[PDB]
């Protein structure tokens, strides 16, 4: 309601204006930051933008750039950034930055120091990527206590979307947005199903309702009920 | 079963012909532990449920969880089904799976007429479920001020402690409904009740 | 309200420029309004010298290959904070051991930045051997009109706007709220689509930046 609204207003509203942003040359901050260790997230919004908007999509699970070759870093991030700035307005979804964002150990091992100096180089590149460029860098993580504030500096990641647990409002509207189209009855409840999923963490609630429709699609039960809702809770 | 599609789809003459062919279909049920009254009430067909209630189908039939058709009459938003079920003697305080009453599902749907009809018949405004929550919690969180006011017409309480310890004023302040907040405070809602989080209604509001 | 810091900083920083001891380091403690980065980057900009911004030992490797330069701890500005911070305090201890040991060229200094008990920890790790003490007072309005002008030369501004009310009518927390009003004024400048230099819409931006304070 405010989470997905911030994802649309922060991602898809300036996305269509890149064809104009190449002309007027005024680029807003592209940094979108998600958070919340209890809630899974990081997939319903990337898929929601992946289906709603028709643009280039470059998803990278984790840190693909941990290759032992120190000189490969600028080639990889330079290739991704050159296909982002040249190929199409690709949306770069960098997830799980906790691995490379914090130094591990063994300072004299100039591999990590050198690739974090490369991280500072591409940091100056994303400083330069605020003017006449079709760049989109959305970011997600689960633990902010180990992240260095260099990436989270004011001016780089200005969209801090918080999602510890799904609030009751998104629960009620995500149940109404699926029971409004499917069959509705009395056994479809919103109070115990707005209170219990607030205690137990559960993602893809809409997909849980669709799987419940896949458990009531047996041509024997015609209206979805709480039996397949709680059964879908204890099974998926 | 067959009466599930004959009831839900609205086959009036086909369901009457099925009942006249075999009287057992009025009480037969599928795996949902529901008879044709639940399907036709869920779909909203008044004539079928007036034929079934005319023959005298037990209105207090519960499913595997304990759901009474009055919850369909309240949640579905069908006033005439409320008139028929309350006319036949439906239980206004029937306990479902989680212990809720049809007043909760009529307040959730913002159906004022169903609230006036159910509360007129002798419903409990302060009925509490397994979570110890009333209709004023969710009606105050969804933004239903007129439902709260017509609940106050029937002497409803405004200081029910939820399973977390919150009150309807807490759920009203969480939604940032300044009209519902100031109105409930003006009506006598205790701003001193603390929940498990030790947050007063003034702290929850921003 | 920053004339004392430039006046006192000219004899400290500007000493090895034309006068040829040389002070090794200096620290500024207080509310981080203005003068922590804008002063080192403004003086380092008018001087036309290099100025790179700023890991517990790898930051000392960067501060080893790039040791001769104007450095300033900007990224970091008792149980785990004294040790985790004491790693960068050790980093600048051996930095002061290099600067105190030998140098390849002049005009090489490092500026510290700390505003909490770690100032007393820095004085616990610095028994008054080689360090300069310059108090960091909160910026006055005179340090806000000129920082709004310098922070307004980049963006297009109309000739009919009154900078006195928008510059003098921002009291309270710190001077970074000026830069925040600039950036938010650019986000509402993109949001509202000012045609060329429209003044009434710039006053609308004044309202949209005064409603958040």
């Amino acid at each position: 309601d405010i989470q997905k609204q911030e994802v649309r207003e922060a991602v898809e509203l300036p996305l269509t204006h890149f064809e104009l942003y190449k002309q007027i040359g005024i680029d807003p901050p592209r940094g979108v930051l998600m958070y919340g260790p209890p809630g899974c997230g990081k997939t319903m919004l990337a898929k929601a933008v992946a289906h709603h908007t028709t643009a280039a999509f470059i998803r990278v699970v984790g840190s693909e750039f941990v290759q032992k070759y120190l000189g490969e870093g600028p080639r990889m991030v330079r290739d991704v950034f050159r296909l982002a700035k040249e190929n199409a307005p690709a949306i770069i979804f960098i997830d799980e930055i906790d691995a490379i964002a914090t130094k591990r150990f063994d300072a004299q091992t100039g591999a990590d120091r050198e690739v974090q100096r490369i991280l500072l180089e591409l940091l100056n590149q994303m400083d330069g990527f605020d003017q006449n460029v079709n760049v989109k860098v959305i970011m997600a993580t689960n633990r902010a206590d180990t992240l260095d504030p260099a990436l989270l500096r004011p001016g780089r990641l200005d969209r801090k979307i918080e999602f510890p647990l799904p609030d009751r409002r998104q629960k009620r509207l995500i149940f109404s947005t699926i029971t409004s189209k499917m069959n509705l009855s009395e056994e479809v409840d919103l109070e115990d199903y707005v209170a219990r999923p607030d205690k137990i963490s559960g993602a893809d609630i809409n997909s849980i309702c669709q799987e419940s429709g896949m458990l009531a699609v047996r041509e024997n039960r015609y209206i979805v009920l709480a039996k397949d809702f709680e059964k879908a809770y204890k099974t998926v | 079963l067959m009466v599930c599609n004959l009831a839900y789809s609205g086959k009036l003459e086909e369901l009457k012909e099925s009942i006249l062919a075999d009287k057992s279909l009025a009480t037969r049920t599928d795996q949902d532990s529901r008879t044709a009254l639940h399907w036709a009430c869920s779909a909203g067909h008044t004539e079928i449920v007036e034929f079934l209630l005319q023959l005298g189908v037990p209105v207090n039939d519960k499913d595997d969880a304990g759901w009474s058709p009055l919850h369909i009459a309240a949640s579905a938003g069908r006033d005439e089904i409320v008139k028929a079920l309350l006319g036949k003697g439906a239980q206004v305080n029937a306990v479902n799976q989680n212990g809720c009453t049809p007043l909760h599902y009529a307040a959730s749907k913002n159906r004022h007429e169903i609230a006036v009809m159910l509360l007129e018949g002798g419903a409990n405004p302060d009925a509490k479920d397994h979570y110890e929550a009333t209709a004023m919690h969710r009606a105050a969180a969804k933004g239903n001020l007129k439902m709260i006011h017509i609940l106050l017409y029937y002497k409803a309480s405004t200081n029910i402690q939820d399973t977390e310890g919150n009150t309807p004023l807490h759920l009203a302040c969480d939604e940032e409904r300044v009209e519902e907040a100031k109105l409930l405070v003006s009506q006598g809602a205790s701003i001193y009740i603390e929940n498990k989080e030790e947050k007063t209604p003034l702290q929850v509001a921003k | 309200g920053l004339d004392k810091q430039i006046k006192e900083i000219k004899e400290v920083i500007e000493l090895p420029v034309k006068h040829p001891a040389q002070p090794k380091g200096v620290l500024l403690y207080g509310p981080p309004g203005t003068g922590k980065t804008l002063l080192a980057r403004a003086v380092a900009h008018h001087t036309d010298c290099t100025f790179i911004r700023v890991m517990v030992r790898e930051l000392f490797v960067m501060a080893r290959e790039h040791a001769p330069s104007i450095i300033f701890m900007d990224e970091i500005d008792l149980e785990g904070g004294s040790g985790g911070d004491s790693e960068v305090q050790r980093t600048m201890l051996e930095l002061l051991n290099q600067l105190d040991g030998f140098e390849a060229t002049k005009n090489i200094k490092v500026i510290m930045a700390t505003n909490r008990i770690d100032i007393l920890d820095s004085a616990l790790l610095r028994p008054g051997r080689i360090d300069r003490k310059i108090e960091f007072p909160p910026p006055n309005e005179e340090a806000r009109l000129d920082i709004l002008k310098i922070h307004s030369r980049k963006m297009n501004l109309t000739r009919g706007i009154n900078l006195r009310k928008i510059a003098e009518l921002m009291p309270g927390a710190s001077g970074a709220e000026v830069k925040g009003v600039c950036t938010e004024a650019g986000m509402y400048a993109l949001r509202e689509r000012r045609v060329h230099v429209t003044q009434e819409d710039f006053e609308m931006a004044v309202a949209k930046v005064m409603q958040k304070d």
